[PDB]
């Protein structure tokens, strides 16, 4: 299944 | 100045990169908050806005189901940011803990996340940045309250006037509209709830990929299941609920109000 992670905010489009 | 003299500080809580949380007494009430107390020397000019704008923000906002913002204190060396003392962690703790909610409680949390959405669009705040990490529990005990908190990337709205206010949030939680780059406002806040509903539910998001470019066209394309076995005993209106929040036109999206009509909700 899809995992549930934390995740950071961004205050830009920045392109991972 | 009046912090160190109207307050009177306790033991250290949490800690993040230029700041430190700490327990303190309002001592002429003797009501306990939470103090964030910020180094605003080691800030740029742009995060001295940004948090000059989060106070700002937070104290439109005066709800059950939002950690409120009492008090902003802009000191010699430092900024005092006055908060509801919260002790139960983040949502995000709770749900890996408990793996998934029951659909009474799934309802109950959602419901209390939609009245925080809804009193943030109310007074004209988009909040962007939904997520368990961003949701509060307001203590341990058993019914405690959830309570929406960082407002780091909230913006102001002009009533309903959509504008193109950026490409900022959390990826896995971010709007069609915003990765579409078109204008927008009040209803990618609706899209987190239905991202947070679904994970509340079965324990796990309707998007996620390593390859953010492919999380990004999933997102767009609404491209999410509701997978055998664990989403076969879920009803009908709980599906039903996540896929009017999950509309990828936000113009045909759920809004807060509509949500806490919804029967799954008024109907628990
Ligand atoms: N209202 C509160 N009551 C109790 N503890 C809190 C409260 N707010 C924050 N904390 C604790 O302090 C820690 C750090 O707070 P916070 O996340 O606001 O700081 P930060 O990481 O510097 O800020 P930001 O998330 O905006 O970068 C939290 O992880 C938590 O443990
Ligand atoms: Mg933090």
């Amino acid at each position: 299944r899809n995992k549930l992670r934390r995740q950071h905010d961004y205050d830009t489009f920045v392109d991972l | 100045t009046r912090f160190t003299e109207e307050y009177q500080l306790f033991e250290e809580l949490g800690k993040g990169a230029f700041s430190v949380v700490r327990r303190c007494v309002k001592v002429l009430a003797g009501q306990e908050y939470a103090a964030k107390i910020i180094n605003t020397k080691k800030l740029s000019a742009r995060d001295h806005q940004k948090l000059e704008r989060e106070a700002r923000i937070c104290r439109l906002l005066k709800h059950p189901n939002i950690v409120r913002l009492h008090d902003s204190i802009s000191e010699e060396g430092h900024h005092y940011l006055i908060f509801d003392l919260v002790t139960g962690g983040e949502l995000f703790e709770d749900i890996v803990a408990r793996e998934y909610y029951s659909e009474a409680d799934a309802s109950h949390c959602i419901q209390q996340i939609l009245e925080a959405v809804l009193h943030c669009h109310q007074m004209g705040v988009v909040h962007r940045n939904l997520k368990p990490e961003n949701l509060l529990l307001a203590s341990k005990l058993k019914g405690a309250a959830v309570k929406l908190a960082d407002f780091g990337l909230a913006i102001e709205v002009e009533g309903e006037q959509q504008a193109w206010f950026g490409f900022a949030g959390t990826p896995g939680y971010l709007s069609p509209e915003v990765l579409r780059k078109d204008p927008y406002g009040k209803p990618v806040d609706l899209w987190a709830c239905g991202v947070i509903l679904y994970i509340l539910l079965v324990g796990y998001p309707p998007f996620w990929d390593e390859d953010q470019h492919r999380l990004y066209k999933q997102i767009k394309a609404g491209a999410y299941d509701f997978p055998s076995p664990e989403w076969d005993t879920v009803t009908p209106e709980a599906k039903d609920l996540i896929n009017k929040m999950l509309t990828i036109n936000p113009s045909k999206r759920i809004t807060a109000a509509e949500a806490l009509k919804h029967p799954w909700i008024s109907h628990r």
